[PDB]
C-alpha cells in the first residue's frame, strides 16, 4: 500500500502570507494525488485533483504542484477561512490511501478576551440545578487562565472548561468555563465572579453578578 | 456493399464495444488487488487500446485472474479485427487484379 | 442539492452491529463507486471500502480488521455498510463519498457519528443564556444557550434556524457522568436585541429531538 | 548576430503588470520553443514557462504562483510574457532562451531587469575620476567615473565604447535614499593617457539615457 507522508503536522503562518503543504508518497504515483480541506466539524471537501487541477468553486488562491513522489498544496495569501486540516489522497494504486493531514494555523495580532458571565436560568433552577456559564471569546493567543470566585473566595470544585479550535472567521480562539452547583448550594452564596488572565493585560478581566 | 467491407465495418464497431466493456470490466476485476494500477476508467480505456493494438507499453497491465482474462479477449478482438481488415484489403486487391487481367 | 445523505448518529451497544446508510441523489452513473471512510476523534481519514452499486461488487481495506459488509439497493440509490461486533475502537465518524471511477471523492456525506457504549440515549436540556441586568452593554451584546445532559454525541446548534452565522461559537462538549454538556455563543449588535428575536435551535439526531429556545432578557 | 533581443529594464509599480518582449533572429523553425527564466538577485535560475510560436501553445511552471501569460507574434518573430499583479518578490532578471525542441537552451537573451517599486525613474549623473596632481604615476595609471543617483537598476558602463576591456572593474551599485550609486575603474599604461583619449559610456535603459564622459587631467 502507498504511504502518504504529510510533514510538518502543523503549519503556522501570518495573515496574507504564502503557505505550502507537503505530501510525499512512498513510491512514484505520477500525478494521481488529490487534496481535501476539512474544517472543524465538517466533512472533507475536494480542493485540487490530479496534483494541480482546479476545482470550480475553489478560490484561485489554492494551487497544487508536483509529480512522482513529492507534492505541494499552496495558498497564496492565507486568510482565516483557510483554517482547517488538509489531507492528500492517492489513486494511482489500489487501495486508495490518505495522508495523515496538516493543520493550518494563523498567527494574528493579539486580542483581549471578551468576557461574559451568565447566571443560571429560571428553567434550569426549576429542575434542582444551577450552572454559571462564563464565555471568554475571540482572544489571541490561546494561552489563558480562568479563575472562579464565590463571595470573594476562589472555587475549583465543579468547573468544566472547553476550548474552541482556532476560529475560521477571525483566527482567534474562544473558551467556555462552566461552574455547576446544586440549586441549594447556589442559593447559599451571593456573588459569582469569573476572572480571566490573558497576555494582553496584566490586570485580570473580571465579570461578576449577585444572585440578589 | 460487399461482404468483406461489411465485415470490416462490423469488426471495427465490435472492437470499440470490446474496448469499452474491457475498460469497464478491467477496473472491476483489478480493484481489490493491492498494487494494481488498472483501476480508473479513463486509463483503463487507454490500456484497452494499447492492448488491442498489441503495443503493450507496460505503463499499465492487469494483475488479477479476471483482469488477465479480460485482457485476453481484448487482445484477440484486436488482432482478429485488424486481421479481418487486412483480409478485406486482400480481397479488394485480388478482385482488382482479376479485372486488370480480364479474368 | 445534497448529493449523499447519511443519518447523523447511531449508538451501538458493545458487541452489537449497525447498518449505516447513504442515499445518493444527483447524477448516478453505471460506473459510480460509493466509498466509506472512518475518522476517529482527533485522528485522520481512514479508507474502509468501496462498492459499485450497478454490479454490486465491493472491496475492503485489508490492513484493518474486517467488521464491515457493503451492499447497495439499486432501486433506492442507497448504499449500506454493516459494521458488526463493534468495540470502543470502532466509535468514529463514518463518511460516505462518491467517486466517478476516476480516483477522487468529488462529493461527501455529512457523516454518521457512531458511538459504542452501554449507556442510554438522553435528549439534551437547553437553557437560555441572557446577561445579568447589572451587566453593561457595549455596541455588541453576547447571548448563548446551554446544551447539557445529552448522550450520545453529537448535537447541532444553529441560531435563528441558520440565518445567524456570523458571531457564532459552539464549544466542544465535555463528558461528565455519562452525559455531555456544551454551550453555544452568539453576538449581535446591542441595537438588534431583543428588538429583533434571537433563538437557538438544538437538534440531537440520536434521540430524534429538535428544540428551539428564544433568548429574552431576564425578568 | 544576436539571436534573442530583450529590453534592458522595466520598472513596475506594485500591483501593476508589464509585458516583456523577446525578438528572435537567426534560424527560426516551426519546432522552436521560446522559454522564460527568472533570476532573483543572489539566487539561481528558475524555469517560468515556454511557448511554441508556430502553434501558440504555452506551458507554465505550476510550482510557483501564476502571474505570467505567454503569447507570440509570428509576424514579428517576437515572444511576449505578461507578468501581472507584481510584488517585490517578482523583481528579478527575466531571460528568454531558445530551445530547438531537443531539450537545452542553445542561446539566451541578455535579460530584462524588472524592478517593482513606487519610486520614479532617475537618469544617473556621471562624473570623471582623474587623479589629484600630487599623485605619483607608476607604469600604469588608473582612471574612473562615478555613476550616482540613478534608479532603477541597471546601468551599463563601457570604456571608449567597448574598445577598452582589459583593466576594467565596475563595482556593484549601492542603494541610498532610493537612488543607486556605483563607480567604474579603468587602468591604461601611464604612457597612453591623456595622450590617447579615455571615455566612459554610461547607458541607463530604464530612462533611455546614454552619456559619454572624457577623463582628462585636472586643470
Amino acid at each position: 500500500d502507498i504511504l502518504l507522508t504529510q510533514s510538518p503536522a502543523i503549519l503556522s503562518v501570518s495573515p496574507g502570507e504564502r503557505v505550502s503543504f507537503s505530501c510525499r508518497a512512498s513510491q512514484s504515483i505520477g500525478t494521481d494525488i488529490h487534496w481535501y480541506q476539512q474544517r472543524t466539524n465538517g466533512s472533507p471537501r475536494l480542493l485540487i485533483k490530479y496534483a494541480s487541477e482546479s476545482i470550480s468553486g475553489i478560490p484561485s488562491r489554492f494551487s497544487g504542484s508536483g509529480s512522482g513522489t513529492d507534492f505541494t498544496l499552496s495558498i497564496n495569501s492565507v486568510e482565516s477561512e483557510d483554517i482547517a486540516n488538509y489531507y492528500c489522497q492517492q489513486s494511482n494504486r489500489w487501495p486508495f490511501t490518505f495522508g495523515s493531514g496538516t493543520k493550518l494555523e494563523i498567527k494574528r495580532a493579539d486580542a483581549a478576551p471578551t468576557v461574559s458571565i451568565f447566571p443560571p436560568s429560571s428553567e434550569q433552577l426549576t429542575s434542582g440545578g444551577a450552572s454559571v456559564v462564563c464565555f471568554l471569546n475571540n482572544f489571541y493567543p490561546k494561552d489563558i487562565n480562568v479563575k472562579w470566585k464565590i463571595d470573594g473566595s476562589e472555587r475549583q470544585n465543579g468547573v468544566l472548561n472547553s476550548w474552541t479550535d482556532q476560529d475560521s472567521k477571525d483566527s482567534t480562539y474562544s473558551m467556555s468555563s462552566t461552574l455547576t452547583l446544586t440549586k441549594d448550594e447556589y442559593e447559599r452564596h451571593n456573588s459569582y465572579t469569573c476572572e480571566a488572565t490573558h497576555k494582553t493585560s496584566t490586570s485580570p478581566i473580571v465579570k461578576s453578578f449577585n444572585r440578589n | 456493399s460487399a461482404l468483406h467491407w461489411r465485415a470490416a465495418g462490423a469488426a471495427t464497431v465490435l472492437l470499440v464495444i470490446v474496448l469499452l466493456a474491457g475498460s469497464y470490466l478491467a477496473v472491476l476485476a483489478e480493484r481489490g488487488a493491492p498494487g494494481a494500477q488498472l483501476i480508473t476508467y479513463p486509463r483503463a480505456l487507454w490500456w484497452s487500446v494499447e492492448t488491442a493494438t498489441t503495443v503493450g507499453y507496460g505503463d499499465l497491465y492487469p494483475v488479477t485472474l479476471w483482469g488477465r482474462c479480460v485482457a485476453v479477449v481484448v487482445m484477440v478482438a484486436g488482432i482478429t479485427s485488424f486481421g479481418l481488415v487486412t483480409a478485406a484489403l486482400a480481397t479488394w486487391f485480388v478482385g482488382r487484379e482479376q479485372e486488370r487481367r480480364g479474368h | 442539492q445534497v448529493q449523499l445523505q447519511q443519518p447523523g448518529a447511531e449508538l451501538v451497544k458493545p458487541g452489537a452491529s449497525v447498518k449505516l446508510s447513504c442515499k445518493a441523489s444527483g447524477y448516478t452513473f453505471t460506473s459510480d463507486w460509493i466509498h466509506w471512510v472512518k475518522q476517529r476523534p482527533g485522528h485522520g481519514l481512514e479508507w474502509i471500502g468501496e462498492i459499485i452499486p450497478s454490479y454490486g461488487r465491493a472491496n475492503y481495506n485489508e490492513k484493518i480488521q474486517k467488521k464491515a459488509t457493503l451492499t447497495a439497493d439499486k432501486s433506492s440509490s442507497t448504499a449500506f455498510m454493516q459494521l458488526s461486533s463493534l468495540t470502543s475502537e470502532d466509535s468514529a465518524v463514518y463518511y460516505c463519498a462518491r467517486e466517478r471511477g476516476d480516483g477522487y471523492f468529488a462529493v461527501w456525506g455529512a457523516g454518521t457519528t457512531v458511538t459504542v457504549s452501554s449507556a442510554k440515549t438522553t435528549p439534551p436540556s437547553v437553557y437560555p443564556l441572557a446577561p445579568g441586568s447589572a451587566a453593561q452593554t457595549n455596541s455588541m451584546v453576547t447571548l448563548g444557550c446551554l446544551v447539557k445532559g445529552y448522550f450520545p454525541e453529537p448535537v447541532t446548534v444553529t441560531w435563528n434556524s441558520g440565518s445567524l452565522s456570523s458571531g457564532v461559537h459552539t464549544f466542544p462538549a465535555v463528558l461528565q457522568s455519562d452525559l455531555y454538556t456544551l454551550s453555544s455563543s452568539v453576538t449581535v449588535p446591542s441595537s438588534s436585541w431583543p428588538s429583533e428575536t434571537v433563538t437557538c435551535n438544538v437538534a440531537h439526531p440520536a434521540s430524534s429531538t429538535k428544540v428551539d429556545k428564544k433568548i429574552v432578557p431576564r425578568d
